């Protein structure tokens, strides 16, 4: 995934 | 405004970026765009993960402040040296600035593989730059030093099924218009709900239906503690009431079939024969949001194409394979892109709304249709939003  | 179509490139899985050149002469390099975080930053050091870095040495104009920062973010995080230099980007504006930039030494767990992105944009708002919000977050520095507008626009297009990092390379996935709208992008009418607190794209949802269904939940419930609009984040994310409440409503819509429990957090990928997914079983899930009138609101559908995220061969054979792209929160709800990927995003920073149309790239099953319509009755719509 990616989180930011 | 043609010139900026196409400009992204990417998947919600690594994200999804753009083309940026520091320094001069310039370094092209391939940026993170994201609307999680206010911090411009990018990797000035090798790194097994880099294919490229930012090389101070060489930029003639790159500033330094003597200063350092670090960043958090959910997932990764950074600590770097500030600096500023001149930036631009070639498939955006005609213009060059001079902005902050953070030149990383230290990660953990930031970059990705493959990711073909070695750098990270953030669209935010100051007040969650670091160290403080002192620091003047890229976009500001583009439109206090130039003519463009204070707004941009966002379309995210979606892969059917999983795309290699080289196939990335040729494909091509999301359109960033800045300080702009391109109407050809959207079909419709954008609505637009307002940025409740000028930091995160902070916004209130008023009211939840799947399948028609009104989770009838408290609407503070769903902005607990806050809902905001992030393309930094691959997966859609509900507080821990919010998001047990979907999933028992989803696995009822989709009882038929059985999925390891461990799918639902979405840990483990599903598999169906090439072509034979079952969608009709998943339901579509509608979010109102605040209208920008008097006791009004509009809502955003989603089809499950939006949240069930294509992932690739765990075997050599071909079956469709998927992952449950909703994850719990304890920090709110976080529309991340599987979300904005339907849908033409219009970050009005001037008039501080942000609009919704559907976008041009939908994905499509014959007998549904995201949409995004207008306009709808809430009552004590602020209630929804949350204070401690």
């Amino acid at each position: 995934e990616i989180a930011x | 405004f043609v010139e900026m179509v196409d400009n992204l490139r990417g998947k919600s899985g690594q994200g999804y970026y753009v083309e940026m050149t520091v320094g001069s002469p310039p370094q092209t390099l391939n940026i993170l765009v994201d609307t999680g975080s206010s911090n411009f930053a990018v990797g000035a050091a090798p790194h097994p993960f880099l294919h490229r870095y930012y090389q101070r040495q060489l930029s003639s104009t790159y500033r330094d402040l003597r200063k350092g920062v670090y960043v958090p973010y959910t997932q990764g995080k950074w600590e770097g040296e500030l600096g500023t230099d001149l930036v631009s980007i070639p498939h955006g504006p005609n213009v060059t600035v001079r902005a902050n930039i953070a030149a990383i030494t230290e990660s953990d767990k930031f970059f990705i593989n493959g990711s073909n992105w070695e750098g990270i944009l953030g669209l935010a708002y100051a007040e969650i730059a670091r160290p403080d919000d002192s620091l003047e977050p890229f976009f500001d520095s583009l439109v206090k030093q130039t003519h463009v507008p204070n707004l941009f626009s966002l379309q995210l297009c979606g892969a059917g099924f999983p795309l290699n990092q080289s196939e990335v390379l040729a494909s091509v996935g999301g359109s960033m218009i800045i300080g702009g709208i391109d109407h050809s992008l959207y079909t419709g009418s954008l609505w637009y709900t307002p940025i409740r607190r000028e930091w995160y794209y902070e916004v209130i949802i008023v009211r939840v239906e799947i399948n028609g269904q009104d989770l009838k939940m408290d609407c503070k419930e769903y902005n607990y503690d806050k809902s905001i609009v992030d393309s930094g984040t691959t997966n859609l994310r509900l507080p821990k009431k919010v998001f047990e409440a979907a999933v028992k409503s989803i696995k009822a819509a989709s009882s038929t079939e059985k999925f390891p429990d461990g799918f639902w957090l979405g840990e483990q990928l599903v598999c169906w024969q090439a072509g034979t997914t079952p969608w009709n079983i998943f339901p579509v899930i509608s979010l109102y949001l605040m209208g920008e009138v008097t006791n009004q609101s509009f809502r955003i559908t989603i089809l499950p194409q939006q949240y069930l995220r294509p992932v690739e061969d765990v075997a050599t054979s071909q079956d469709d394979c998927y992952k449950f792209a909703i994850s719990q929160s304890s920090t709110g709800t976080v529309m991340g892109a599987v979300i904005m990927e339907g849908f033409y995003v219009v970050f009005d920073r001037a008039r501080k709304r942000i609009g919704f149309a559907v976008s041009a790239c939908h994905v499509h099953d014959e007998f549904r249709t995201a949409a995004v319509e207008g306009p709808f009755v809430t009552l004590d719509m602020e209630d929804c939003g949350y204070n401690i």
